[PDB]
């Protein structure tokens, strides 16, 4: 059985005897045909692509092992990976239909570190087209939540892994791999009460990865447990020589420091105790838990949506945040009520706040090239990167496919968006530019770094916090927000339509771990608890993560996916 | 919701 069981716990069955690869990939595919493919009661529809040679290097898992010759820790662990990821001789359609065809040439480097210890990818999840969305139905569907039918699997607007959650919370997998843009990796783990931890800037290569918007695409592992993540971040975190598609290791203008240089000697080493939490100074916005009126009171506030406006908890998830904060006072640790400038200066929700459009910290040239230029570019390299004769340009594409809206669903409340890709396609016929030659780019990626110095770093410094917490999401939207116009007003709300922290997170290089808060008593979703910190202070964040974890089992088998 | 700023 393999429900609920850890990479520990699997590899200890390894190594004794009591079960083998092929049989650990048969479990977790029995699990899979009796709960996510067409047809079954709950077809939750997480994993869309099959690798059929699971079961042929499970085999070979098998003859090293009996040969006494393990990879390593991970030598026969299944895991799925989000359709973003290039694997080799699978299909990489991001969820587009445009990209149905695309076959991956070789690995993605995430990918490329787990085959080479022995873990063998079952599939890929799924996700909305090109991760430009959240719940949004793609080429393969979207996935459904294995806690509650009736509310969604991640954040309608920016939870674009929605496969990646649904599949490992459910057990198809030991782990599962993510990418996240805006919230589309801490999203899709609140809801299904998993670990993520979103690393600082180049700390994990997105070389092979279905770039979005190059300055915040970053690779995001699942996990049931902290031990499972630090399992998993002991192998794939690594020095990668090939920079190739990933722009801030490539980049000279900003330092950014190796890999190896960052993590620590062994991650599953950071895992520790309520010890690790005596004596630290923790600040909750007051924006994520009811506790600030002053959202949104400026004349016209947000930057477009619902940004800048007051978030309404769900009374469900401010009990379980009371409950946590709670663990952490008994645990010596304290928390501190605190603004949060590094949301307020980005979308201007109050009086004298200024928005990342007005501040003059980076220009508004360079934000119209991160999202125009810069991307089409990066959608571009990574064709041709990748190399598959019937389809390596990104002019060759079909526009009109990349991201076609979805029959009889309500219309997209940011804009269009089947008109808004075919402009990439556009650009790429008139001619892109390459990552190097675009003249804005030097003083936006300064301007980036120095925002979080001002609202970041230099704030928790003298506020001598350890790290900034919050509830990951405020809310859940129902299923049936694609459709329901009452549920769309609740599914595209601030706090709800993203995970809290909206863009600025990503924006800023700012490194995230989210833990299960707790399961809400009223609906059975589950919400996370995030950790976010200064940049390149991962271990720290991932140590206190680990130790309110421990102060606690808040986390449960989902009720629509018992073991078999 | 996904891309960059905006």
């Amino acid at each position: 059985e393999v429900t609920e069981v850890s990479i520990a716990e699997l590899r200890d069955a390894l190594e004794s005897g009591r079960t083998t690869a092929v049989e650990l990939v048969q479990a977790y595919l029995a699990r899979i045909d009796a709960y996510d493919a067409p047809g079954t009661p709950t077809a939750l529809n997480a994993v869309v692509v099959r690798n059929p040679d699971a079961l042929a290097e499970a085999q070979a898992s098998d003859a090293r092992r009996a040969r006494g010759e393990p990879l390593g820790p991970l030598d026969g662990i299944p895991y799925t990976a989000k359709d973003s990821y290039l694997v080799k001789g699978l299909t990489a359609a991001s969820g587009s239909p445009a990209f149905k065809d695309l076959v991956a040439q070789r690995d993605a480097f995430t990918v490329e570190r787990l085959r080479a210890a022995g873990a063998i990818c079952l599939g890929k999840t799924n996700m909305p087209p090109m991760a430009n969305g959240g719940m949004q139905r793609g080429v393969y569907g979207r996935a459904e939540s294995p806690y509650n039918a009736a509310y969604l699997t991640a954040p309608f607007a920016s939870g674009s892994s929605n496969g990646a959650g649904t599949a490992t919370a459910a057990s198809f997998a030991a782990f599962g791999l993510a990418e996240e843009t805006w919230s589309s990796g801490r999203g899709p783990a609140s809801n299904n009460g998993l670990c993520a931890y979103t690393p600082s800037r180049g700390v994990i290569s997105v070389r092979g990865n279905w770039p979005l918007t190059p300055t915040m695409d970053v690779v995001v592992p699942y996990a049931r447990s902290m031990a499972d993540l630090l399992e998993i971040l002991d192998v794939v975190v690594a020095d990668d020589p090939d920079t190739r598609g990933d722009l801030w290791r490539m980049q000279p203008w900003v330092p950014i420091p190796k890999a190896s240089e960052v993590r620590p000697a062994s991650y599953p080493a950071l895992a520790a105790g309520a010890e690790a939490l005596a004596g630290k100074r923790f600040g909750v916005p007051r924006m994520f838990i009811n506790a600030d009126p002053d959202a949104g009171t400026s004349e016209s506030p947000g930057i477009g949506g619902p940004t800048g406006q007051r978030i309404h908890t769900r009374p469900s998830v401010i009990a379980l945040w009371e409950q946590a904060r709670k663990a952490l006072e008994a645990a010596g640790a304290e928390v501190i009520e605190v603004d949060f400038p590094l949301v307020s200066n980005c979308e201007g929700d109050r009086p004298g706040a200024p928005t990342v459009f007005n501040r003059g910290l980076v220009s508004k040239e360079f934000l119209h090239d991160e999202l125009w230029e810069l991307s089409a570019w990066g959608f571009d390299d990574f064709l041709r990167a990748n190399g598959d004769p019937k389809l390596n340009r990104l002019a060759d594409v079909d526009g009109p496919q990349i991201f076609p809206h979805d029959p009889g669903t309500l219309p997209n409340r940011e804009g269009d968006l089947a008109a808004g890709m075919d402009e990439y396609v556009r650009m790429a016929e008139r001619g892109i530019k390459p990552w190097d030659r675009i003249a804005t780019l030097p003083d936006g990626l300064r301007g980036l770094e120095e925002t979080r110095r001002i609202d970041l770093e230099e704030w928790m410094r003298r506020l001598r916090l350890d790290a900034v917490l919050f509830p990951t999401v405020a809310d859940v939207g129902p299923a049936d927000a694609d459709v329901n116009p009452a549920s769309a007003d609740i599914a595209w709300s601030n706090g709800v339509w993203v995970a809290n922290g909206n863009l600025a997170i990503r924006h800023l290089g700012v490194p995230t771990v989210t833990v299960p808060m707790g399961v809400m008593a009223d609906i059975g979703m589950p919400v996370g608890l995030t950790f976010a910190g200064r940049a390149y202070d991962d271990s720290a964040l991932l140590r206190f993560a680990a130790a309110f974890e421990s102060t606690g089992s808040r986390r449960i088998v989902p009720p629509r996916t018992p073991p078999l | 919701p996904p891309l960059a700023s905006k």
